[PDB]
């Protein structure tokens, strides 16, 4: 059916490299094609360039 | 540059497009008299070279040694001259 | 009434009529009980 | 002082030939385009 | 008893038998 | 003479080619993305290393990295 | 008598400052009338020193060789000698007065955190709920120390962003 | 299906009255850049060396020194007047290198056929330590 | 052509509705204070009529105001 959690879910980042890292995000959208990062995460803190939104991997996010 | 109208780029021209111009220079072999001029170049004959004209210099290095090994005794300088008296200090002390 | 209201209840504002608010009380507890060097009870 | 005679000579030789003649050399080597 | 003149004058050549160890082993760090 | 990398974590978004001053950064072909595009730097040596690419870039953390190395004329915008 | 110390009620330099203090004074006072308002303005002036001398002497603080009154800052020493009002009564009562406005402001920051907006909350301050708040922090000990023993009064770790080392 | 254009000598230069803030003595004995692009009317501009020039109608050749230079101009061009313009490089023996336009097709704009050089397949934070390149001259960017 | 007093009846409303939206000069102060620059960029460009507007009538208008004030206070 689908891959990674559905739209609208909250989950916590697990990428070092990222401003959110262990923050929890709502799932806006998950791509489902062969994309290295489909996970489109929505956050409510901004970060150093004023970004909220970033792309994560299936195994970068944790539900909940 | 071909610079007829209001080109001022040229390939086959590429050293006038450069701005490498003389402005100022201008050859011209008559001027200094012959006389004065083989004195001058007879003068400066083997000072050409690297090596001698450095040595020239290093005159100047020793006059510098003959200065204050001699020199500056013969302008009476202060620092080679003599001292008079001294004090004794803010206690008792030299 | 609801806008003026809200305005005085803004970051600067708020913050000048607070540490007025605090520098008037120490001003008339230092002109009533003044040098107060140790805390005599 | 013994030899008094030493400073006169010693300081212009450390003050003005010796930096004088390290400063031209190292300006020649640092310049050298093949060293 | 103050340091005579010919004291001072071993000294400075022995300053200068250093000195020529020394610019020696620059020249070896250098390579 | 600078080194610039570009990552997978790209989007194809093209703002880093567009605010590139020395144009060092091109779209290419790609299928990690949305996009369908990834950047590259075919032309290095024109760096000059503004880091220009690195301010537009909208992805966490960078997908487009400059580091500064050795300098060259073209590098340190000399124009004598 | 903590450290080779004088009270200052028996201190002579103490008594000597104060009387220069007061001469000076009488001194500026002398090229003014009697009731003119630059003759009352020194006299009061004079009353406060003298009255502050007093109580200084009277409240059996330690003075220097210099004269100058000393604080004693340790427990034991100062409660054992009668100098707990230097800085021990002081210290509780900042701590309380401290801990009021933080654990206020905490409350409030927290309290606004859960609104739909509340950086607005942050620059646009809801007075009434600051207030209510300024005034639940006096029972702030009590408060914080049953949040600490219920564990609500913390971050886990895993949970704080940090950075990738 | 594209080529090189080549540089013509023959196309006139802006209406310019001179500046001191043009080609200096590096571009004879180094490199300099050349701009061509075509107006359809007689414009002012704003020259990146300071001043104000006149763009004639038709052809346009512009010499510059350094390609930023070059490429400030062609994107007052394009976002101001709507003009396209090919920059190249000219040395002083003679050749004449096309630059910016690569492929005809801009680098915004993707041309499937390019070189995507300097492309890591893997993320910022999974190069190699430093400590694990020590005694290499290279960066952990470079494996 | 023809030196007049050439004036526009009523054309800013008297209220405090701007007042309690600090920032609403700026179109770029918009998105409410995210971060702590929010708030200095706030006061950098108060005065700064060349960017909260292209028209140059509303700027003068501004500045006439504003020397208007200016004159106020130093009264
Ligand atoms: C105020 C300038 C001044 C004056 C008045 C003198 C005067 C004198 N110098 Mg002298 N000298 C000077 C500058 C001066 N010098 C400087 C600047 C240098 C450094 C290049 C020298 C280096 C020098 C040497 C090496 C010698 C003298 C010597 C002498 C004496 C012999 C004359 C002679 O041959 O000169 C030259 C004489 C009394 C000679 C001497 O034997 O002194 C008694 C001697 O050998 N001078
Ligand atoms: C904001 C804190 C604050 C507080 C708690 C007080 C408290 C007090 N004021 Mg006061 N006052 C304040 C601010 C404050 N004032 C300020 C900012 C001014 C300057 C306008 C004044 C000017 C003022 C005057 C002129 C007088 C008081 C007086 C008094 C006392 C009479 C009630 C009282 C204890 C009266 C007093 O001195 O009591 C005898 C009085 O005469 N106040
Ligand atoms: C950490 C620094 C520090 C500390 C500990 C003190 C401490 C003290 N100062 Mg001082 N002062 C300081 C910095 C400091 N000051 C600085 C930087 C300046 C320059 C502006 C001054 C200038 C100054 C003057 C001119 C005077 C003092 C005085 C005093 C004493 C009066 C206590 C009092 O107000 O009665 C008791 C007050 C209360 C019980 C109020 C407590 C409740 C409040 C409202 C809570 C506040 C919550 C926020 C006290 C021991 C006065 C004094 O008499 O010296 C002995 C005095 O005349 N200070
Ligand atoms: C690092 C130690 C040291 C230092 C800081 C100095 C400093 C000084 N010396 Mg001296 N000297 C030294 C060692 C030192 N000396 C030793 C070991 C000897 C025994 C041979 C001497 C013998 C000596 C004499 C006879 C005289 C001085 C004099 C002087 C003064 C003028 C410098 C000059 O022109 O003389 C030249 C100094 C020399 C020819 C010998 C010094 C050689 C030293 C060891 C070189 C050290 C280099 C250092 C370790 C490397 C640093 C790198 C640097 C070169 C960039 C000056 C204050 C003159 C003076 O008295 O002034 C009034 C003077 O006439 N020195
Ligand atoms: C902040 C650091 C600090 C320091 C440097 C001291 C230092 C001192 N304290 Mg003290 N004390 C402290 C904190 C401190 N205290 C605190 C936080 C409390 C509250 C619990 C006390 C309560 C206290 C009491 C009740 C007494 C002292 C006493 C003393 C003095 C002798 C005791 C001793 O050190 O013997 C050795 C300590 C060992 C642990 C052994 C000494 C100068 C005694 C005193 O007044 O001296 C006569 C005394 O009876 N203190
Ligand atoms: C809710 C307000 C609040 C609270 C609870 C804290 C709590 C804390 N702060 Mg912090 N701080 C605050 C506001 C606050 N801060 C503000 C506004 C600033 C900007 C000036 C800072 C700047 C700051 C720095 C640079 C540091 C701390 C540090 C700390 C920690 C150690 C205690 C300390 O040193 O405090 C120090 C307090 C200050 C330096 C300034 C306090 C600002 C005011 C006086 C308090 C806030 C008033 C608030 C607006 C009242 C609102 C009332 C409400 C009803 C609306 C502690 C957990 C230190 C730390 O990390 O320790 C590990 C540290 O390095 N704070
Ligand atoms: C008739 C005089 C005048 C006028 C009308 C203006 C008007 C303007 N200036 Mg300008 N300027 C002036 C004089 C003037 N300036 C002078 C004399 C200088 C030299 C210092 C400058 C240097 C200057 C710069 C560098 C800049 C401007 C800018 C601007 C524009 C935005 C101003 C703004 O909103 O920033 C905000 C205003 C403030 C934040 C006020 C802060 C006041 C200062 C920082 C505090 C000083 C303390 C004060 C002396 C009291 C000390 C006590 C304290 C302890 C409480 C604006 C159109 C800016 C611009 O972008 O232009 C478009 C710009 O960057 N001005
Ligand atoms: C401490 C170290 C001191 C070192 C001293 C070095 C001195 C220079 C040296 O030896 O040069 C060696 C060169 C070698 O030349 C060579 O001269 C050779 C001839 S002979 O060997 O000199 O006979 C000749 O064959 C050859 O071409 C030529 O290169 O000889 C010269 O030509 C020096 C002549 C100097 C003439 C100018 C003197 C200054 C004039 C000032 C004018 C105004 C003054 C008032
Ligand atoms: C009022 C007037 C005052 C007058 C003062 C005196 C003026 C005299 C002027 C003379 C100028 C100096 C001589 C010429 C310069 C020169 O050849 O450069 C020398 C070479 C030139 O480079 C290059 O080095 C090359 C070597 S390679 O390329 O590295 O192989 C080689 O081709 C050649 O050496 C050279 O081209 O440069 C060097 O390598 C020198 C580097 C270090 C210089 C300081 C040495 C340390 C102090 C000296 C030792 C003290 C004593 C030690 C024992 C106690
Ligand atoms: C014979 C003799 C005479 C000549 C005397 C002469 C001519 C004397 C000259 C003396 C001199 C000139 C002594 C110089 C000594 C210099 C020394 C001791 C320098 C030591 C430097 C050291 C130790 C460190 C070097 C460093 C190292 C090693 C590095 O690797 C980095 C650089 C640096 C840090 C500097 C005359 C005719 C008068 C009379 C007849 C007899
Ligand atoms: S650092 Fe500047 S010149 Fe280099 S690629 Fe980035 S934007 Fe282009
Ligand atoms: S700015 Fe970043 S995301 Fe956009 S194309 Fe360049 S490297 Fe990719």
């Amino acid at each position: 059916p689908d891959v990674g959690p559905k739209r609208g879910t909250q989950v916590r980042i697990l990428r070092p490299e990222s401003y959110w890292f262990r923050e929890t995000g709502k799932v806006v959208s998950v791509d489902q094609s062969g994309i290295r990062y489909p996970v489109v995460v929505r956050f409510e803190k901004v970060n150093y360039a004023g970004v909220s939104t970033n792309n994560y991997a299936l195994d970068e996010v944790v539900a909940a | 540059k071909y610079g007829e109208e209001s080109r001022y780029f040229d390939l086959k021209d590429l050293e006038n497009t450069v701005g490498s111009w003389d402005m100022y220079g201008q050859e011209d072999k008559s001027r200094y008299n012959g006389l004065q001029s083989e004195f001058f170049e007879r003068a400066a004959n083997g000072l050409s070279r690297r090596e001698y004209i450095l040595g020239l210099v290093a005159i100047g290095g020793a006059g510098i040694l003959a200065w204050g090994g001699k020199g500056a005794a013969d302008v009476r300088l202060p620092t080679v001259g003599p001292q008079q008296p001294a004090q004794v200090g803010p206690r008792g002390r030299l | 009434m609801k806008d003026f209201t809200t305005y005085l209840s803004t970051a600067p504002v708020l913050t000048l009529l607070s540490v007025t608010v605090v520098a008037g009380l120490l001003i008339e507890i230092n002109r009533f009980f003044p040098d107060a060097l140790i805390a005599a009870f | 002082m013994s030899a008094q005679f030493l400073p006169s000579i010693l300081v212009p030789l450390v003050g003005l030939v010796f930096p004088a003649v390290a400063m031209a050399s190292m300006f020649l080597y640092i310049e050298k385009e093949e060293i | 008893m103050p340091i005579a003149d010919y004291q001072v004058f071993t000294a400075l050549f022995l300053a200068l038998a250093t000195g020529i160890f020394a610019v020696r082993l620059g020249v070896a760090l250098y390579k | 003479s600078h080194t610039v990398k570009i990552y997978d974590t790209c989007i194809g978004c093209t703002q880093c080619v567009r605010a590139c001053p020395t144009d060092v950064l091109e779209m290419v072909p790609w299928d990690g993305c949305k996009a369908n595009q990834i950047a590259s730097a075919p032309r290095t040596e024109d760096c000059v290393g503004c880091k220009r690419c690195e301010s537009a870039c909208p992805t966490d953390f960078l997908s487009v990295r400059v580091y500064l190395g050795s300098e060259t004329t073209r590098s340190m915008g000399l124009a004598y | 008598d903590v450290a080779g110390l004088t009270p200052c009620s028996e201190s002579k330099a103490f008594a000597k400052r104060k009387k220069n203090e007061v001469k000076a004074l009488n001194k500026r006072l002398k090229n003014y009338e009697a009731d003119s308002a630059p003759a009352l303005a020194l006299k009061a002036t004079i009353a406060r020193t003298e009255a502050r001398f007093d109580k200084y002497a009277k409240q059996g603080l330690l003075c220097g060789t210099d004269g100058l009154p000393h604080l004693i800052a340790d427990p034991g020493l100062a409660l054992r000698y009668g100098h707990a009002g230097d800085v021990f009564i002081p210290t509780i009562g900042f701590i309380y007065f401290a801990g009021w406005l933080g654990y206020a402001g905490s409350k409030y920051l927290q309290a606004v955190a859960a609104t739909a907006k509340p950086i607005e909350k942050e620059i646009i301050i809801d007075v009434p709920l600051a207030w209510k708040l300024l005034w639940e922090g006096f029972g702030w000990p009590l408060r914080a120390f049953a949040e600490y023993k219920n564990g609500s009064l913390m971050e886990d770790d895993a949970k704080i962003t940090v950075s990738p080392r | 299906a594209f080529t090189p254009p080549t540089l013509q000598s023959d196309t006139p230069s802006p209406i310019f009255g001179g500046s001191t803030g043009g080609l200096l003595s590096q571009a004879q004995v180094e490199e300099f850049h050349v701009i061509t692009w075509e107006s359809k009317k007689e414009q002012i501009f704003e020259m990146p060396t300071g001043g104000a020039a006149i763009m004639r109608q038709g052809p346009n050749l512009l010499k510059l020194a350094r390609k930023e230079q070059c490429l400030a101009l062609l994107t007052q061009l394009r976002t101001k007047f709507k003009i396209d313009g090919y920059i190249y490089r000219v040395f002083p023996n003679g050749e004449v290198q096309y630059l910016h336009p690569k492929d005809g097709v801009y680098p915004e704009k993707v041309n499937a056929g390019r070189s995507g050089d300097n492309t890591n397949m893997r993320r910022i934070g999974q190069n190699k330590e430093p400590v694990q390149i020590k005694f290499s001259g290279k960066i952990p960017a470079e494996f | 052509k023809k030196v007049k007093i050439v004036v526009d009846r009523n054309p800013v409303a008297t209220n405090f509705e701007k007042w309690a939206k600090p920032g609403h000069f700026s179109r770029t102060l918009s998105k409410g204070p995210t971060t702590t620059t929010w708030i200095w960029n706030l006061h950098a460009d108060a005065h700064d009529f060349d960017t909260q507007t292209s028209d140059l009538e509303e700027i003068s208008r501004k500045v006439f105001s504003a020397h208007f004030g200016q004159l106020g206070i130093i009264f």
